[PDB]
This record gives C-alpha cells, sequence and structure tokens, in this order.
C-alpha cells in the first residue's frame, strides 16, 4: 500500500495527461461520474 | 448558488497555495494527520 497506487488514481480518472491539474479537474476528480 | 464551499474545501487541501494541486500533494491528502 504505497504511492504508486495513488499514481494510478490520478492516471486511471485524468485523460488528457495535464500531469498538474487546476480548479476545473477539481470539480470533475469528484464528481465527473455520469 | 456559486464555488463557495467547494472553494473553501479546495483551499482547506491545499498547502502553501499558488492555486493549484500536484501529483505530490495528492497522495498527503488521502494520507497527512498530524
Amino acid at each position: 500500500v504505497t504511492e504508486e497506487d495513488i499514481e494510478d488514481l490520478m492516471k486511471d480518472s485524468d485523460k488528457n495527461n495535464d500531469g498538474r491539474i487546476d480548479f476545473d479537474e477539481f470539480l470533475k476528480m469528484m464528481e465527473g461520474v455520469q | 448558488k456559486s464555488e463557495e464551499e467547494l472553494a473553501n474545501a479546495f483551499r482547506i487541501f491545499d498547502k502553501n497555495a499558488d492555486g493549484y494541486i500536484d501529483i505530490e500533494e495528492l497522495g498527503e491528502i488521502l494520507r497527512a494527520t498530524g
């Protein structure tokens, strides 16, 4: 249970590969499930 | 009916506050306590 699991979840829930996130990304990383 | 409590929430998470989230901070949200 280490930071590679955390690394796969930011890479799963992201798509366009903006490897840094702004408050947009925050609204959909919370509830951008359909 | 705007951005106010998701605002205080997105700033309460953020360490030093230039305004963004990075992959290095995001694990520390899902862990840090004390």
